[PDB]
């Protein structure tokens, strides 16, 4: 609840980039747990947790585009705070989202 | 030149008289015990033949007597004597069988150490540093005297000497592939070059090569370490080096090996690059 | 543009020159200095050993005189 | 034959880019060893500034205690 | 358009030829003037090791007289 | 590391042991009185101790022992040791205890100069410059080192040092302090070097920062310093930097903030900044109105 | 300030204190017989006296003073302390008034030429002939200082300093509308600059001058001499400095005085010249 120090690492597997989530340890933490994940006192990023049994303890895997979207990079140490969305005010009844092809 | 083995012949016949004065020691100087300056001339002898063996090209035998001479000498006086001694015959060792000549080496350091002379001992030590680089294949214990070295110079504020030692221990270390101690010495001495006027313009080298070894390690760093160094240093983007390496990071973005092979291509046309350089390269653009 | 050229060609040739020379002149630079860099070397490491030589002369020889 | 003269000008261009690198790429290095000498000097006028002084004060205390 | 192009032929020739003769003459000096304090150095050398030899010979003739005096 | 801690425990030993030794040679001196072999002793002691402690990793307390046994020293009536050894505690504490350092370093400075060396004295004022500007955040007591440095130097004619130490005080006061000191070490600099062997074509530099200082004093003074400097030396009549400062003026007196713009912009793109050009230009830029 | 006003009192204080010790020392010599350790004393009271003014900024009194403690001292049958009072007595009388500088540096070269030794005479020579060059307008004994010390360097087989010696000689000589020596001069030092890798460069130019101050007297003789020197370094036609000098010799062959000036003017352009060299081609010009 803290925020305790960690590392940044790659996402292990696919699926698991698409999904979104930040791949983290069963040992450190638990699927579903949202997660703010600090670099620097102005920069922090808000991910929701998916655990993975390849996920090394001490050190928390982002996929690519969670690594370009969060400024985050393999072998960073970075501080992992546990995120509580407040229900009642932050749940998305409607997003405006930009698409466009990843692949040309 | 065997006109030099015949004297080198009477000089073992002094090695022998040198012999009968020990022998005197034995036996005789209970009654000349006063004659310590006979056991002095007796090592002066012994250092003037190994000086004739030295010059009859028998660098064993020059190397033995040297080191015998400074046994004989260090009667617990005139120390200095005997390491001065102690390190010619390491000298003298050193082509041909320098085995003993790094034992020898490591008993001089230690006088000097006691005695408090840090300049010599960390010389001696990259001495033995570069002995067994050149001789030997071990390089752990070269880096490991170079760094003691280093640490000597800079506790007497030598910072020169432990920046080019550590350069040397960072490029090895980066041919060893130990790339994060070879980042934070390149970048540790590109910021000291920047320091001083003199050694302003030698910085795009240094960050060159702290930016190569953590695009080695970490590819998505590779763009924050190149930013962070071209604002720390503003003349960073444009020198070559930084230009190359946002060419071939970007290209690697995409599968596309005709890309950073003609950069490259291009970087050789202009000047031969190096075997560390082309070794790196060619390790790390397989993936 | 003919006199304007040829004068670009003489100023060609002037810079192939002049680089050269300044190149070849260069190289001397660097081998004398180092030359000049061991030699030093030499020197510092001799006076470190003069300095103590004689610095101990003079500790027993006064250790002497206080025998007498 | 104003065409071979600008190839001929673009090699000769890029025969001194080549020579002024490399006289750079030196001259960085001989910046370097000229600081080495440098404080080399320094530390061995330093000693020889030392060993004159202690030397004068132990010969003229020696010259005296003759006396 | 060409007046602009001789414009800056002129100045390339121009800045060309001052800076190139100015580093062709500094050089000459600099370096002529190394060899003296090269040949000092050796003269440095000289009496350094004719003084260190001086000093040891007188050392070990002191001792020894000492000794023989005791 | 073993020899680090064995290096310690030696050390503190060996303190001990001389403490013990200078209070047996006080009792002895009455008691035997032996003469003055125990004090030199225990200095002995005391010095090879420290430097063993500064071997040790440790660098306090070594320059503490040293600083000991060169007071028991300098009792002996012996001061260049003493001094030396000052010295070398005072390098020491340079990474402990900045005070101790400068005071031991001024304590080697007043008995170096009584002795009568001037030159290690300059040489002594320039490093308690360095050491207080590097760290410290202050000029004032570092401008006075250097012009005592400088001092020192021109005493026994050493010109470079002294004009080296004279240019980086008139940088410093310029950065800092009224440009009319400035302006004349500058114009000094510059004016005794037309027949530099090896300078013969960089006094163009110094003349242009007194220019751009007196630009910052005022533009009439701008103008006639111009002009004396375009007369006095007939090189500079035909420098860059001539024709940039005089675009720069003419723009000014017309109150047009786009040439000094582009003339500014152009001068750096052309060649870099030197972090002290454009400060004196950002300032006159306050002052186009 | 201060500082000084405070030195030159303890200053004072201190030559009170070696007047009364200098007459209480001769008086109990006489009367007591008691050596020689008070003179040696009031000479170093004199030799701390003469620093202490020099630190108060009184450079005539604190000159004075080093003369004073160098008489005492080869009173008492010493020299080399007393050259030593007598080369600070002349320093410290550099400036304001160097004239008794001068005589007490002959004096410091008097000695040191009893003693043997040849590099300091040659160096107080020069320095002497600085000072006359700089304070005075004697040209003539800053010439002679000059020769001597050229003729103890090139004895002492100090090449270099001969050499710049001889070039300065050269200079001044041909200053004064003297060419014979000044020709034999240069083109005795372009001679010897012949085989010399590094001094080649520079051998061209003193054949230039040489010709040139040779050219000084009449035209034939500098068309042989320019030729000469062509057929002696037949490179020597690369450089502008021939093709100017023929293009000179024939403008003032036809009485071309415009194209004369209108090529110097050119020259001066492209790389400007110095007061003595324009002196020289002004010189030419004139007939």
């Amino acid at each position: 609840m803290a925020g305790r120090s960690m590392q940044a690492a790659r996402c292990p597997t696919d699926e698991l980039s698409l999904s979104n989530c930040a791949v983290v340890s069963e040992k450190d933490y638990q699927s579903g747990q949202h997660v703010i994940v600090r670099t620097s006192p102005n920069h922090k990023y808000i991910f929701t947790l998916r655990t993975h049994p390849s996920v090394v303890p001490g050190s928390v895997a982002f996929s690519l585009p969670q690594r370009k979207w969060a400024g985050l990079s393999i072998g960073q140490e970075i501080e992992v705070a546990l995120y509580s969305f407040d229900k009642a005010k932050q749940c998305i009844g409607t997003m405006t989202i930009e698409i466009d092809f990843l692949q040309k | 030149g065997m006109d030099t083995s015949g004297k080198q012949a009477e000089a073992m016949a002094l090695l022998a008289e040198a012999e009968r004065k020990v022998k005197n020691s034995q036996s005789f100087f209970s009654g000349l015990f006063g004659g310590s300056s006979k056991i002095e001339e007796a090592c002066e002898i012994y250092a003037r033949a190994a000086n004739m063996f030295k010059m009859a090209k028998n660098w064993s035998a020059a190397g033995n007597a040297f080191c015998q001479a400074a046994q004989l000498h260090l009667q617990l006086q005139s120390k200095h004597d005997a390491a001065t001694c102690f390190v010619d015959a390491g000298n003298a060792f050193k082509k041909a069988d320098p085995q003993e000549a790094i034992n020898c080496l490591m008993r001089a350091i230690e006088i000097y150490t006691d005695m408090g002379r840090f300049t010599i001992a960390a010389k001696h030590h990259i001495s033995i540093a570069e002995i067994y680089e050149t001789e030997l294949v071990d390089v752990e214990k070269a880096i490991a005297h170079y760094e003691q070295s280093a640490d000597y110079y800079k506790g007497e504020e030598s910072n020169s000497s432990a920046n080019k030692c550590l350069l040397k221990v960072a490029g090895y270390a980066a041919q060893l592939e130990q790339y994060q101690k070879a980042i934070d010495i390149y970048e540790q001495v590109g910021t000291s070059a920047m320091d001083s006027p003199l050694l302003k313009y030698s910085a795009k080298d240094y960050f060159f090569k702290a930016a190569l070894c953590h695009f080695c390690i970490d590819m998505l760093n590779a763009k924050l370490a190149v930013q962070k160094y071209e604002e720390l240093f503003p003349a960073f983007s444009d020198s070559r080096e930084c230009k190359l390496m946002k060419k071939l990071l970007e290209a690697h973005e995409e599968q596309n090996v005709d890309s950073y092979t003609e950069s490259v291509k291009e970087y050789d046309s202009i000047s031969r690059l190096d075997q560390w350089l082309t070794t790196m390269l060619l390790r790390i653009k397989k993936t | 543009a003919l006199s304007e050229i040829e004068t670009r060609h003489s100023e060609i040739i002037k810079l192939e020159n002049s680089i050269r020379e300044l190149h070849d002149m260069f190289m001397d630079m660097a081998m004398l200095v180092e030359s000049q860099g061991e030699m030093i070397d030499r020197i510092e490491y001799n006076v470190e050993h003069a300095v103590d030589y004689v610095e101990r002369a003079v500790s027993d020889t006064k250790k002497a005189v206080k025998y007498q | 034959r104003a065409d071979q003269l600008a190839d001929e000008s673009l090699e000769s261009t890029r025969r001194m880019l080549q020579l002024v690198e490399e006289s750079k790429d030196a001259g960085i290095r001989t910046l370097v060893m000229l600081d080495e000498q440098g404080e080399q000097l320094e530390r061995i006028e330093e000693g020889m500034d030392q060993i004159n002084k202690d030397m004068k004060e132990a010969e003229k205390n020696l010259t005296d205690l003759g006396k």
